[PDB]
């Protein structure tokens, strides 16, 4: 490469290094916050899971995939998308909801027909119950009547690890009166409906809080790796820069000396 | 001879990089001092005077024409190089070819974005 | 069929108003943690 | 230390070309939304 090409490239990658370093620190302070907020949210969300995990419940299927809109977080989106298509091929009428635009990006070419609705603006402000509520309301009052459903998301484990999991949504208000839920029998349909709705919000809230912690930690790591790779390139380019710099002085000077000797 | 006798000719100079090298050898051995990259001081002129001879003639001179397609070899894509820059600055336009494009399957390996030609007479065609 | 359910509203919506009112009744000491909770970031995607 | 804003675009490097395409994608989607909104303001 030319001296000008090297110089321009060096300046670009130095800029990339600075930004990825800054965004690593942003993700680190955001991750710390998510992991604090996850603590009570895990108690809450697991408490909402207690009903189904103390009773054998069986049975149009609804897949809700949860990630975000934001790139540079490793295999966060591919993971969830991989289990979305995997469970979709195993099921028998399937409709898909994606929360986080990156879900729709990966699945659209093959599963465009099966998409009910998409949600965006995920991964900018830490999710709230309001956000769970907004998704919840745009599913009940939308038009689709699902018999069963499942929500797919990244469950946080540590700074560097997460597991793609699936939770069931038996929210079909018809299935709440079956074999094992026979002991829960004095409730009128009005209150069961209110319960069913609230628990639908709880499980989506739970997925939102787990996903975000996993996404922020994975963002931290990706940016950390990006800036380490950039620094290595910078080191190598700087060496080429200095070699080339010296060689241009040398070359120029030999030309002028030849020009002088020839007179 | 075609240009001036009412006819049309196309000339290809393949290539002007090698002509400049030969000019450099000859000039150095004549003991004319070496200039930029050891080329003679007037390497620009070597090419500018040649290419200026391609022309379109008016009717009082016969209506003939001579079109030139000079060819320049770059090194590792360096169009900013001395001889390449001279000839770019002389010509009416240029067709830029690139190795990346060639191997990607773009053949002819023309970089459409960078390649330029001067307007075009209204007449290139009409359905074209 | 409560007064709000006949109006076409859900327990999600009922609960959201109830939750907001409990927050709007905090004092400037716990009110700082209104912000970090009670958001409206997520948006629907049509066409 | 030394000022360097816009160096990524200035390099014509992969990252440079990618960012240009990313801006264009964004603003073509905006134009679609804005021209429809302008159509419905037309009456």
């Amino acid at each position: 490469a030319t001296l000008k090409d090297i110089t321009r490239r060096l300046k670009s990658i130095k800029n990339i290094q600075k930004i990825t370093k800054s965004m690593k620190m942003v993700a680190a302070a955001k991750y710390a916050r998510a992991e604090r907020e996850l603590k009570p949210a895990r108690v809450y969300g697991v408490g909402s899971l207690a009903l189904y995990e103390k009773a054998d419940i069986k049975t149009k299927h609804l897949i809700i995939g949860v990630s975000s809109d934001r790139g540079l977080c490793g295999a966060i989106h591919s993971s969830v998308a991989k289990q979305m298509k995997s469970e979709a091929a195993n099921l028998k009428e399937v409709k898909i909801i994606g929360v986080g635009d990156k879900i729709r990006s990966i699945l659209h070419r093959t599963h465009s027909d099966q998409f009910l609705v998409t949600f965006k603006e995920v991964g900018r402000r830490p999710p709230t119950f309001g956000d769970a509520s907004v998704i919840a309301l745009e599913l009940l009052n939308s038009g689709y009547e699902f018999d069963e459903g499942s929500i797919i998301f990244n469950r946080f484990r540590s700074v560097i690890s997460y597991k793609t999991e699936e939770k069931p949504i038996f929210s079909l208000d018809t299935i709440s009166s079956a074999e094992s839920m026979s002991i829960y029998d004095d409730i009128d349909a009005d209150v069961l409906r209110n319960y069913q709705e609230y628990s639908l919000a709880n499980i989506i809230y739970y997925s939102l809080k787990e996903s975000t912690t996993s996404e922020q930690s994975a963002r931290m790591t990706a940016m950390d790796n990006a800036s380490k790779n950039a620094s290595e390139m910078i080191d190598k380019l700087t060496l080429t820069f200095n070699r080339t710099r010296q060689a241009v002085i040398t070359k120029e000077l030999i030309e002028i000396i030849s020009g002088a000797a020839a007179l | 001879y075609f240009r001036d006798n009412g006819k049309h000719a196309l000339i290809i100079y393949d290539d002007l990089s090698k002509q400049a090298v030969a000019y450099r050898q000859m000039s150095l051995l004549l003991r004319r001092p070496p200039g930029r990259e050891a080329y003679p001081g007037d390497v620009f002129y070597l090419h500018s005077r040649l290419l200026e001879r391609a022309a379109k003639m008016n009717d009082a001179f016969g209506g003939g024409s001579l079109t030139a397609l000079p060819v320049i070899e770059t090194q590792a894509g360096d169009v900013s190089a001395y001889i390449p820059t001279n000839v770019i600055s002389i010509t009416d336009g240029q067709i830029f070819l690139e190795t990346e494009l060639f191997y990607k399957g773009i053949r002819p390996a023309i970089n459409v974005g960078l390649s330029v030609s001067r307007v075009g007479s209204a007449a290139q065609t009409r359905a074209m | 069929v409560a007064y709000w359910r006949q109006a076409g509203l859900s327990y999600i919506r009922y609960s959201q108003i109830c939750a907001k009112a409990v927050r709007d009744a905090l004092k400037t000491e716990f009110k700082a943690n209104a912000m970090k909770t009670s958001g409206s970031t997520i948006k629907i995607v049509k066409v | 230390v030394r000022s360097s804003a816009g160096a990524v675009r200035d390099a014509g490097g992969a990252f440079g070309k990618r960012e240009q395409a990313e801006e264009e994608r964004y603003f073509r989607a905006r134009a679609k939304e804005q021209l429809a909104a302008l159509k419905k303001h037309h009456e």
